[PDB]
């Protein structure tokens, strides 16, 4: 239904540039609350789908964007089983586990603390995508060294530094 | 296997 998406695109593409910018995409997105969708999350979604390095998405790339956001709303709902419109510690544990991450209980606390911009120990839709993208990024860094894929790496000092230089 | 997904367990693992 590219026809629907094209109408969506046009509405979102406010300045009619033919490309959706970060500030245009943000206005179009809801995190379920009355705060603007996390601008860092917005910029990561643009980066993930922009193929032309233009700080924006054209129509074709927006179709990827729409599918990605929609796939995340569905996951966010699947795991928000108590219909708060926020994901909780227990719900996060079910989510990440469902995703195939094996992580200690106290680590889930570090994740909440790092990503919950609301401050109630519950994760909003925009912050949930964000934390999942960081995990994804960090894991890609890791699995470049986890050769026999057993979740242990042995790295030299210089390998470590370049790992971190490509995060921060 | 690893303590992390190695196949498309969340959106968009291949993106
Ligand atoms: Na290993
Ligand atoms: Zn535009
Ligand atoms: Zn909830
Ligand atoms: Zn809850
Ligand atoms: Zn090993």
């Amino acid at each position: 239904d590219q026809s629907f998406l094209w109408n969506v695109f046009q509405r979102v593409d406010k300045d009619r540039s033919g490309v959706i910018s970060d500030t245009e995409l943000q206005q179009a997105l809801s995190n379920g609350t009355w705060t603007p969708f996390n601008p860092v999350t917005v910029r990561s979604i643009i980066s993930m789908f922009d193929r032309e390095n233009k700080a924006g998405v054209n129509f074709s790339e927006f179709t990827g964007v729409w599918k990605y956001i929609t796939d995340w709303q569905n996951v966010f709902r699947t795991y928000d089983r108590d219909n708060s419109g926020m994901i909780d510690k227990n719900e996060l544990k079910q989510a990440l586990s469902g995703f195939g991450y094996r992580l200690s209980d106290q680590f889930h606390d570090i994740l909440i603390r790092k990503f919950d911009r609301q401050g109630r120990g519950q994760i909003a839709f925009d912050d949930f995508i964000q934390g999942c993208i960081v995990l994804q990024r960090l894991t890609d860094i890791f699995r470049r060294y986890d050769t026999d894929q057993d979740g242990w790496i042995q790295v030299s000092y210089e390998q470590y530094l370049s790992m971190v230089f490509s995060i921060v | 296997g690893p303590p992390y997904p190695t196949y498309p367990g969340y959106p968009g693992y291949s993106q």
